[PDB]
Protein backbone atom coordinates (compact mmCIF):
# COMPACT_ATOMS: atom_id res chain seq x y z
CA UNK A 1 0.00 0.00 0.00
CA UNK A 2 0.79 3.53 -0.75
CA UNK A 3 1.85 5.81 2.42
CA UNK A 4 0.91 9.29 1.92
CA UNK A 5 3.44 11.44 4.84
CA UNK A 6 1.83 14.38 5.43
CA UNK A 7 4.92 16.65 7.15
CA UNK A 8 3.95 19.33 9.15
CA UNK A 9 0.88 18.14 10.93
CA UNK A 10 0.62 21.98 12.34
CA UNK A 11 0.65 24.74 10.22
CA UNK A 12 0.60 28.45 11.96
CA UNK A 13 0.28 31.30 9.36
CA UNK A 14 -0.34 35.07 9.39
CA UNK A 15 -3.60 36.41 7.17
CA UNK A 16 -2.59 37.33 4.33
CA UNK A 17 0.10 35.09 3.73
CA UNK A 18 1.03 32.26 1.45
CA UNK A 19 0.86 28.67 3.00
CA UNK A 20 2.00 25.61 1.44
CA UNK A 21 0.37 21.87 2.65
CA UNK A 22 2.64 18.78 1.85
CA UNK A 23 2.10 15.70 0.89
CA UNK A 24 4.78 13.04 0.07
CA UNK A 25 4.09 9.46 -1.82
CA UNK A 26 6.00 6.61 -0.63
CA UNK A 27 5.98 5.32 -4.80
CA UNK A 28 5.51 6.64 -7.97
CA UNK A 29 1.62 8.09 -8.26
CA UNK A 30 1.97 10.07 -11.03
CA UNK A 31 -1.13 12.94 -10.74
CA UNK A 32 -3.43 11.33 -9.00
CA UNK A 33 -3.39 13.09 -5.74
CA UNK A 34 -6.58 14.35 -4.29
CA UNK A 35 -7.03 17.11 -1.64
CA UNK A 36 -9.56 17.43 1.12
CA UNK A 37 -10.74 19.77 3.28
CA UNK A 38 -12.25 19.02 6.44
CA UNK A 39 -13.62 21.84 8.78
CA UNK A 40 -14.38 21.52 12.38
CA UNK A 41 -17.58 18.59 12.80
CA UNK A 42 -17.32 18.28 9.16
CA UNK A 43 -17.08 16.18 6.48
CA UNK A 44 -14.17 16.22 4.37
CA UNK A 45 -14.98 18.29 0.99
CA UNK A 46 -13.08 18.08 -2.69
CA UNK A 47 -11.20 20.57 -3.26
CA UNK A 48 -8.07 19.84 -5.56
CA UNK A 49 -8.64 16.46 -8.15
CA UNK A 50 -5.36 14.93 -9.93
CA UNK A 51 -2.72 17.33 -8.73
CA UNK A 52 -3.79 20.86 -9.88
CA UNK A 53 -7.06 20.82 -11.14
CA UNK A 54 -9.76 22.93 -8.42
CA UNK A 55 -13.22 21.90 -8.32
CA UNK A 56 -16.14 23.85 -9.33
CA UNK A 57 -16.49 26.38 -6.45
CA UNK A 58 -13.33 26.38 -4.74
CA UNK A 59 -12.03 29.54 -3.99
CA UNK A 60 -9.44 30.85 -6.55
CA UNK A 61 -6.93 30.92 -4.04
CA UNK A 62 -6.77 27.40 -3.32
CA UNK A 63 -3.99 25.50 -6.02
CA UNK A 64 -2.05 22.32 -6.01
CA UNK A 65 0.80 21.58 -7.82
CA UNK A 66 3.46 18.52 -8.13
CA UNK A 67 3.82 15.04 -10.06
CA UNK A 68 5.37 11.63 -9.10
CA UNK A 69 6.06 11.29 -5.36
CA UNK A 70 6.01 15.74 -3.79
CA UNK A 71 2.47 17.22 -4.21
CA UNK A 72 1.93 20.27 -3.11
CA UNK A 73 -1.16 22.40 -2.12
CA UNK A 74 -0.97 26.36 -1.77
CA UNK A 75 -3.48 28.92 -0.29
CA UNK A 76 -2.06 32.77 -1.83
CA UNK A 77 -3.50 34.35 0.60
CA UNK A 78 -4.71 32.62 4.23
CA UNK A 79 -7.90 34.11 5.61
CA UNK A 80 -9.68 32.59 9.06
CA UNK A 81 -12.23 30.56 7.11
CA UNK A 82 -9.34 28.61 5.50
CA UNK A 83 -8.92 27.13 9.24
CA UNK A 84 -9.46 23.76 8.97
CA UNK A 85 -7.30 19.87 8.38
CA UNK A 86 -6.36 19.15 4.76
CA UNK A 87 -6.00 15.54 3.46
CA UNK A 88 -4.34 14.09 0.59
CA UNK A 89 -5.58 10.61 -1.30
CA UNK A 90 -3.90 8.91 -3.83
CA UNK A 91 -5.69 6.94 -6.24
CA UNK A 92 -3.02 5.84 -8.48
CA UNK A 93 -3.22 2.26 -7.02
CA UNK A 94 -5.66 0.42 -4.94
CA UNK A 95 -6.71 0.29 -2.28
CA UNK A 96 -6.84 4.12 -1.78
CA UNK A 97 -5.04 5.53 0.90
CA UNK A 98 -4.86 9.12 3.01
CA UNK A 99 -2.27 11.15 4.39
CA UNK A 100 -2.68 11.28 8.00
CA UNK A 101 -3.67 15.04 7.65
CA UNK A 102 -2.20 18.68 8.13
CA UNK A 103 -3.87 21.04 10.54
CA UNK A 104 -4.06 25.15 9.55
CA UNK A 105 -4.16 27.62 12.67
CA UNK A 106 -4.82 30.99 11.55
CA UNK A 107 -2.89 33.80 13.30
CA UNK A 108 -4.43 37.07 15.01
CA UNK A 109 -3.85 39.56 17.29
CA UNK A 110 -4.04 38.66 21.06
CA UNK A 111 -7.63 38.41 22.78
CA UNK A 112 -8.08 38.63 26.13
CA UNK A 113 -11.13 35.97 26.98
CA UNK A 114 -14.01 37.25 28.50
CA UNK A 115 -14.91 35.20 31.36
CA UNK A 116 -18.22 33.85 32.82
CA UNK A 117 -19.59 32.04 35.50
CA UNK A 118 -22.45 30.06 36.44
CA UNK A 119 -24.00 28.45 39.97
CA UNK A 120 -25.13 25.07 39.39
CA UNK A 121 -28.77 24.75 38.99
CA UNK A 122 -31.27 24.28 41.48
CA UNK A 123 -32.19 20.89 39.60
CA UNK A 124 -28.91 19.69 39.53
CA UNK A 125 -28.49 20.48 43.30
CA UNK A 126 -32.05 18.62 43.82
CA UNK A 127 -29.39 15.30 42.39
CA UNK A 128 -27.09 15.79 45.06
CA UNK A 129 -24.83 16.93 42.61
CA UNK A 130 -23.07 20.65 42.17
CA UNK A 131 -21.36 21.49 39.10
CA UNK A 132 -19.68 25.18 38.35
CA UNK A 133 -18.45 26.23 35.39
CA UNK A 134 -16.49 28.81 34.30
CA UNK A 135 -15.96 30.24 30.18
CA UNK A 136 -13.28 31.41 28.93
CA UNK A 137 -14.79 32.85 25.58
CA UNK A 138 -12.92 33.57 22.50
CA UNK A 139 -9.42 34.20 23.57
CA UNK A 140 -6.52 34.02 21.77
CA UNK A 141 -3.83 32.44 21.77
CA UNK A 142 -4.54 28.89 23.12
CA UNK A 143 -2.66 28.46 26.43
CA UNK A 144 -4.75 30.09 29.27
CA UNK A 145 -4.64 29.10 33.09
CA UNK A 146 -7.91 28.58 35.33
CA UNK A 147 -7.50 28.24 38.88
CA UNK A 148 -10.84 27.19 41.21
CA UNK A 149 -10.88 28.97 44.78
CA UNK A 150 -13.39 28.03 47.26
CA UNK A 151 -13.28 30.30 50.17
CA UNK A 152 -10.47 31.41 48.90
CA UNK A 153 -8.84 27.59 49.16
CA UNK A 154 -7.27 26.58 46.10
CA UNK A 155 -8.86 23.51 44.44
CA UNK A 156 -7.37 20.31 42.73
CA UNK A 157 -8.35 17.42 40.81
CA UNK A 158 -11.88 17.98 40.78
CA UNK A 159 -12.34 19.66 37.49
CA UNK A 160 -12.38 19.26 34.19
CA UNK A 161 -11.75 21.30 30.91
CA UNK A 162 -12.79 21.29 27.27
CA UNK A 163 -11.21 23.94 25.03
CA UNK A 164 -12.80 24.61 21.07
CA UNK A 165 -11.30 24.08 18.18
CA UNK A 166 -10.06 27.27 16.82
CA UNK A 167 -13.10 29.15 15.33
CA UNK A 168 -12.86 29.68 11.42
CA UNK A 169 -14.93 33.21 11.74
CA UNK A 170 -12.73 35.13 14.54
CA UNK A 171 -9.64 32.97 15.21
CA UNK A 172 -10.62 32.27 18.61
CA UNK A 173 -10.70 29.20 21.35
CA UNK A 174 -13.00 29.13 24.02
CA UNK A 175 -12.51 27.34 27.20
CA UNK A 176 -14.42 25.35 30.03
CA UNK A 177 -13.74 24.56 33.05
CA UNK A 178 -16.73 22.25 35.42
CA UNK A 179 -15.92 22.08 39.09
CA UNK A 180 -17.84 19.41 40.85
CA UNK A 181 -19.08 18.39 43.94
CA UNK A 182 -21.31 16.82 46.08
CA UNK A 183 -24.01 18.82 47.15
CA UNK A 184 -22.87 18.21 50.99
CA UNK A 185 -19.27 19.76 50.23
CA UNK A 186 -21.40 22.43 48.04
CA UNK A 187 -22.97 23.02 51.10
CA UNK A 188 -20.31 23.48 53.66
CA UNK A 189 -18.95 26.21 51.63
CA UNK A 190 -19.92 29.81 50.30
CA UNK A 191 -17.53 31.88 48.26
CA UNK A 192 -16.94 29.94 44.54
CA UNK A 193 -14.63 32.15 42.36
CA UNK A 194 -12.75 31.14 38.95
CA UNK A 195 -9.54 32.75 38.42
CA UNK A 196 -8.18 33.12 34.69
CA UNK A 197 -4.90 34.15 33.45
CA UNK A 198 -4.23 34.86 29.79
CA UNK A 199 -1.58 36.85 27.74
CA UNK A 200 -4.37 39.23 26.59
CA UNK A 201 -5.16 40.08 30.39
CA UNK A 202 -2.95 42.76 32.01
CA UNK A 203 -3.58 40.69 35.82
CA UNK A 204 -5.48 37.84 36.54
CA UNK A 205 -9.32 37.90 36.23
CA UNK A 206 -11.61 36.39 38.92
CA UNK A 207 -15.47 35.98 38.78
CA UNK A 208 -16.92 34.85 41.64
CA UNK A 209 -20.56 34.37 43.19
CA UNK A 210 -21.17 33.61 46.77
CA UNK A 211 -23.40 30.40 47.33
CA UNK A 212 -27.19 31.36 47.59
CA UNK A 213 -27.69 34.41 46.43
CA UNK B 1 -28.08 18.94 -4.81
CA UNK B 2 -26.18 15.76 -4.32
CA UNK B 3 -26.89 14.35 -0.58
CA UNK B 4 -26.11 11.41 1.39
CA UNK B 5 -27.40 10.79 4.72
CA UNK B 6 -26.34 8.02 7.13
CA UNK B 7 -27.80 6.23 10.52
CA UNK B 8 -27.55 3.30 12.31
CA UNK B 9 -24.54 4.26 14.36
CA UNK B 10 -24.55 3.65 18.08
CA UNK B 11 -22.94 1.86 21.12
CA UNK B 12 -22.45 -2.48 20.47
CA UNK B 13 -20.88 -4.94 22.44
CA UNK B 14 -17.32 -6.19 21.43
CA UNK B 15 -18.24 -8.74 19.03
CA UNK B 16 -21.79 -7.50 17.93
CA UNK B 17 -22.90 -6.92 14.92
CA UNK B 18 -24.67 -3.43 13.85
CA UNK B 19 -25.72 -3.02 9.96
CA UNK B 20 -25.42 1.02 8.42
CA UNK B 21 -27.28 2.47 6.11
CA UNK B 22 -26.90 5.49 3.47
CA UNK B 23 -29.79 7.15 1.46
CA UNK B 24 -28.40 8.88 -1.43
CA UNK B 25 -30.25 11.52 -3.97
CA UNK B 26 -29.17 13.56 -6.67
CA UNK B 27 -27.82 11.93 -8.96
CA UNK B 28 -28.50 8.42 -10.70
CA UNK B 29 -27.51 5.93 -8.03
CA UNK B 30 -27.49 2.99 -9.44
CA UNK B 31 -25.03 3.55 -11.91
CA UNK B 32 -22.41 4.81 -9.12
CA UNK B 33 -19.85 3.43 -6.69
CA UNK B 34 -21.02 3.51 -3.15
CA UNK B 35 -18.20 3.61 -0.29
CA UNK B 36 -17.35 3.43 3.04
CA UNK B 37 -14.73 5.65 4.78
CA UNK B 38 -14.54 5.43 8.43
CA UNK B 39 -12.58 8.38 10.37
CA UNK B 40 -10.45 8.05 14.13
CA UNK B 41 -7.80 9.37 16.06
CA UNK B 42 -5.95 6.65 15.58
CA UNK B 43 -6.17 5.88 12.30
CA UNK B 44 -6.48 8.77 10.36
CA UNK B 45 -9.31 8.89 7.53
CA UNK B 46 -9.56 4.85 6.57
CA UNK B 47 -11.74 3.58 3.23
CA UNK B 48 -13.49 0.37 4.37
CA UNK B 49 -15.42 -0.85 1.74
CA UNK B 50 -16.58 -0.40 -2.12
CA UNK B 51 -20.03 -1.48 -3.99
CA UNK B 52 -20.05 -1.11 -7.44
CA UNK B 53 -22.66 -0.78 -10.47
CA UNK B 54 -24.96 -3.45 -10.97
CA UNK B 55 -23.82 -3.46 -14.58
CA UNK B 56 -20.53 -5.22 -13.42
CA UNK B 57 -21.87 -7.66 -11.12
CA UNK B 58 -22.28 -5.26 -8.03
CA UNK B 59 -18.37 -6.18 -7.18
CA UNK B 60 -17.94 -5.32 -3.37
CA UNK B 61 -13.79 -4.57 -1.94
CA UNK B 62 -12.94 -4.68 1.64
CA UNK B 63 -10.00 -3.09 3.40
CA UNK B 64 -7.93 -5.57 4.80
CA UNK B 65 -9.16 -4.68 8.00
CA UNK B 66 -12.40 -5.84 7.70
CA UNK B 67 -12.26 -8.39 5.19
CA UNK B 68 -13.88 -10.97 6.62
CA UNK B 69 -16.17 -9.53 9.08
CA UNK B 70 -18.07 -6.71 6.85
CA UNK B 71 -20.73 -6.78 4.22
CA UNK B 72 -21.40 -3.94 1.90
CA UNK B 73 -24.47 -4.04 -0.36
CA UNK B 74 -27.06 -1.20 -1.62
CA UNK B 75 -30.39 -1.08 -2.73
CA UNK B 76 -30.95 0.32 -6.05
CA UNK B 77 -35.19 1.04 -5.75
CA UNK B 78 -34.04 2.54 -2.33
CA UNK B 79 -31.25 4.40 -3.36
CA UNK B 80 -29.52 2.74 -0.41
CA UNK B 81 -26.18 1.83 0.65
CA UNK B 82 -25.55 -0.72 3.37
CA UNK B 83 -22.45 -1.98 5.84
CA UNK B 84 -23.32 -5.28 8.28
CA UNK B 85 -20.26 -5.25 10.75
CA UNK B 86 -19.83 -8.29 12.27
CA UNK B 87 -17.32 -9.70 14.86
CA UNK B 88 -16.80 -5.63 15.55
CA UNK B 89 -13.51 -5.02 17.64
CA UNK B 90 -12.34 -2.02 19.89
CA UNK B 91 -10.28 -0.64 17.14
CA UNK B 92 -13.24 -0.40 14.74
CA UNK B 93 -14.74 2.44 16.83
CA UNK B 94 -14.83 6.06 14.77
CA UNK B 95 -16.86 7.99 12.42
CA UNK B 96 -18.54 6.12 9.32
CA UNK B 97 -18.65 8.29 6.28
CA UNK B 98 -20.67 7.01 3.04
CA UNK B 99 -19.25 8.38 -0.01
CA UNK B 100 -19.04 8.27 -3.18
CA UNK B 101 -15.78 7.81 -5.52
CA UNK B 102 -16.05 8.62 -9.10
CA UNK B 103 -14.71 5.33 -10.93
CA UNK B 104 -11.69 4.45 -8.80
CA UNK B 105 -10.45 8.32 -8.12
CA UNK B 106 -11.79 10.70 -5.82
CA UNK B 107 -14.25 10.95 -3.01
CA UNK B 108 -16.32 13.60 -4.64
CA UNK B 109 -18.60 13.40 -2.32
CA UNK B 110 -19.59 12.37 1.96
CA UNK B 111 -22.07 12.36 4.48
CA UNK B 112 -22.21 13.80 7.43
CA UNK B 113 -21.26 10.55 9.33
CA UNK B 114 -22.90 8.21 11.74
CA UNK B 115 -20.64 7.51 15.09
CA UNK B 116 -19.91 3.95 15.92
CA UNK B 117 -18.72 2.70 19.87
CA UNK B 118 -17.70 -0.72 20.41
CA UNK B 119 -17.63 -0.94 23.83
CA UNK B 120 -18.50 -3.15 27.14
CA UNK B 121 -20.02 -0.48 28.82
CA UNK B 122 -23.79 0.60 28.56
CA UNK B 123 -25.76 3.20 27.09
CA UNK B 124 -27.06 5.92 29.45
CA UNK B 125 -28.84 9.10 28.25
CA UNK B 126 -27.54 12.44 29.81
CA UNK B 127 -29.17 14.88 32.07
CA UNK B 128 -29.93 18.45 31.28
CA UNK B 129 -29.08 21.50 33.38
CA UNK B 130 -29.43 25.23 32.68
CA UNK B 131 -26.60 27.54 32.70
CA UNK B 132 -28.88 30.20 33.94
CA UNK B 133 -27.70 33.87 32.86
CA UNK B 134 -26.76 36.74 35.39
CA UNK B 135 -24.54 39.58 36.11
CA UNK B 136 -21.85 36.95 36.59
CA UNK B 137 -21.93 35.84 33.08
CA UNK B 138 -22.22 39.26 31.71
CA UNK B 139 -19.42 41.13 30.49
CA UNK B 140 -20.51 44.60 28.77
CA UNK B 141 -23.11 44.31 26.61
CA UNK B 142 -22.62 40.85 26.29
CA UNK B 143 -24.21 37.79 28.60
CA UNK B 144 -23.72 33.82 28.13
CA UNK B 145 -26.25 31.09 28.85
CA UNK B 146 -25.92 27.43 28.38
CA UNK B 147 -26.86 24.03 29.04
CA UNK B 148 -24.93 21.20 30.86
CA UNK B 149 -25.44 17.92 29.31
CA UNK B 150 -24.34 15.74 31.60
CA UNK B 151 -23.30 11.59 32.83
CA UNK B 152 -24.25 9.83 28.69
CA UNK B 153 -22.40 7.13 27.03
CA UNK B 154 -22.00 6.39 23.75
CA UNK B 155 -20.55 9.97 22.00
CA UNK B 156 -22.33 11.72 20.37
CA UNK B 157 -24.78 14.34 21.79
CA UNK B 158 -26.17 16.93 19.55
CA UNK B 159 -26.80 20.36 21.03
CA UNK B 160 -28.72 22.84 18.84
CA UNK B 161 -30.82 26.66 20.24
CA UNK B 162 -33.83 27.23 19.50
CA UNK B 163 -34.67 24.24 17.11
CA UNK B 164 -31.21 25.57 15.31
CA UNK B 165 -32.77 29.24 14.75
CA UNK B 166 -29.66 30.09 17.02
CA UNK B 167 -26.60 29.70 15.56
CA UNK B 168 -24.30 32.82 15.96
CA UNK B 169 -22.34 32.88 18.97
CA UNK B 170 -22.84 29.06 19.87
CA UNK B 171 -20.04 26.80 21.02
CA UNK B 172 -20.47 23.30 21.87
CA UNK B 173 -17.49 22.05 23.97
CA UNK B 174 -15.87 18.49 22.91
CA UNK B 175 -17.11 16.01 25.29
CA UNK B 176 -14.46 15.17 28.08
CA UNK B 177 -14.85 11.30 29.80
CA UNK B 178 -15.64 11.51 33.51
CA UNK B 179 -14.13 9.62 36.21
CA UNK B 180 -17.10 7.52 36.01
CA UNK B 181 -16.75 6.15 32.57
CA UNK B 182 -19.73 8.91 31.49
CA UNK B 183 -19.44 11.98 29.01
CA UNK B 184 -19.83 15.24 29.96
CA UNK B 185 -20.49 18.79 27.94
CA UNK B 186 -21.92 22.27 28.21
CA UNK B 187 -22.73 24.51 24.89
CA UNK B 188 -22.70 27.86 25.43
CA UNK B 189 -24.46 30.60 23.69
CA UNK B 190 -23.45 34.49 23.88
CA UNK B 191 -26.28 37.07 23.83
CA UNK B 192 -26.91 40.68 23.88
CA UNK B 193 -27.54 41.37 27.43
CA UNK B 194 -30.48 43.18 27.00
CA UNK B 195 -32.41 40.23 25.12
CA UNK B 196 -32.02 38.46 29.08
CA UNK B 197 -35.60 37.97 30.06
CA UNK B 198 -36.89 39.46 27.10
CA UNK B 199 -35.92 36.60 24.37
CA UNK B 200 -36.72 33.13 24.55
CA UNK B 201 -33.27 30.65 25.19
CA UNK B 202 -34.06 26.83 24.47
CA UNK B 203 -31.17 24.50 24.12
CA UNK B 204 -32.35 21.39 22.03
CA UNK B 205 -30.53 18.24 23.08
CA UNK B 206 -30.49 15.23 21.27
CA UNK B 207 -29.01 11.45 22.34
CA UNK B 208 -30.29 8.81 19.68
CA UNK B 209 -29.00 5.94 21.49
CA UNK B 210 -31.17 6.73 24.59
CA UNK B 211 -33.66 8.12 22.77
CA UNK B 212 -33.08 10.98 24.56
CA UNK B 213 -34.94 14.04 23.21
CA UNK B 214 -35.02 16.95 25.63
CA UNK B 215 -35.31 21.14 25.04
CA UNK B 216 -34.13 22.91 27.89
CA UNK B 217 -35.42 26.60 28.16
CA UNK B 218 -33.16 28.70 29.97
CA UNK B 219 -33.60 31.48 32.59
CA UNK B 220 -31.97 34.02 33.68
CA UNK B 221 -31.41 33.66 37.53
O1 LIG C 1 -23.03 37.31 19.94
C1 LIG C 1 -22.59 38.64 19.82
C2 LIG C 1 -22.71 39.40 21.15
O2 LIG C 1 -21.45 39.92 21.53
C3 LIG C 1 -23.75 40.53 21.03
O3 LIG C 1 -23.51 41.51 22.03
C4 LIG C 1 -23.73 41.18 19.64
O4 LIG C 1 -25.02 41.28 19.11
Amino acid sequence: DILLTQSPAILSVSPGERVSFSCRASQFVGSSIHWYQQRTNGSPRLLIKYASESMSGIPSRFSGSGSGTDFTLSINTVESEDIADYYCQQSHSWPFTFGSGTNLEVKRTVAAPSVFIFPPSDEQLKSGTASVVCLLNNFYPREAKVQWKVDNALQSGNSQESVTEQDSKDSTYSLSSTLTLSKADYEKHKVYACEVTHQGLSSPVTKSFNRGE
Amino acid sequence: EVKLEESGGGLVQPGGSMKLSCVASGFIFSNHWMNWVRQSPEKGLEWVAEIRSKSINSATHYAESVKGRFTISRDDSKSAVYLQMTDLRTEDTGVYYCSRNYYGSTYDYWGQGTTLTVSSASTKGPSVFPLAPSSKSTSGGTAALGCLVKDYFPEPVTVSWNSGALTSGVHTFPAVLQSSGLYSLSSVVTVPSSSLGTQTYICNVNHKPSNTKVDKKVEPK
